[PDB]
């Protein structure tokens, strides 16, 4: 259909897995479902580190998201049109080339 | 997680080929053929 | 709360949520209105 | 609510029964009243 | 003519595929160690 799709599948650390499915370790009502993302900050990551306790459970639940590309096609051309006089009687005999 | 429908976005992200396309078609049956049959042909020279 | 225990060290006690998300705390008070079968049986409060 | 994406599409949340029946549906205020020790952290509304 | 379908319906009718799925997706390649492979191990007993 003149056009092409495609499926880029981003990384979990990444800040581009935006999702839905994310659980802390005691809510589940997290919109940041990558654990910190790529925020890089010593600040964030130890809070947000998945640290599991002695009993497990339904803790630090995350999803993963896909990107789908797109492309199309386009059409394009031109034309020339000539006179057998003109390539005859014309003072260059090499206007064809 | 889900797949929900696409106009309900899946969990995962975009969904691309929501349909599957039979290949084979349908045609219809071509009208039985009646007063074509019964007749005469007589042949009718060129240049007359 | 930050960790499980948190709830389990605070007193309240914790469900497991299974078709969407999961771990709902829940109270004794909450849990004494949750178990209200008429308007008698809720707590004082409420 | 006819299926289990009602809730789920609404927000609100189901936990499965045990001892006999379906779900229960829980909604936010009903799980942050849920979560309630005390008079003090039930919400503006009760 | 083919025009612009679905906006624009083509002269035969209705296309219902207008996308070529090519299949090889694109995948985030795993970024690089480094603080690893640089500590020793000791270790750590059970029922202690």
């Amino acid at each position: 259909g003149k056009q092409i799709k495609l499926y880029h599948y981003v990384p979990l650390l990444d800040d581009r897995n935006v999702n839905d499915q994310g659980i802390d370790a005691a809510g589940a009502t997290i919109a940041n479902g990558n654990l910190y993302g790529s925020s890089k900050d010593i600040g964030t990551i130890p809070s947000k580190l998945p640290a599991l306790t002695e009993n497990g459970g339904r803790v630090n639940r995350v999803g993963f998201t896909r990107i789908q590309l797109i492309g199309s096609i386009k059409k394009f051309g031109f034309f020339y049109e000539w006179t057998q006089e003109a390539m005859d009687f014309d003072t260059d005999e090499e206007l064809d080339s | 997680k889900y797949n929900a429908p696409n106009t309900t976005p899946s969990s995962i992200g975009p969904q691309i080929r929501l349909d599957y396309y039979y290949k084979k078609a349908l045609v219809d049956a071509a009208k039985e053929m009646y007063f074509g049959q019964l007749a005469e042909v007589t042949n009718m020279p060129k240049n007359m | 709360y930050s960790d499980v225990d948190a709830i389990l060290a605070d007193g309240k006690q914790a469900v497991a949520v299974k078709h969407g998300g999961g771990l709902v705390v829940v109270g004794e008070l909450g849990a004494q209105v949750l178990a209200a079968k008429d308007v008698s049986e809720l707590p004082d409060g409420v």
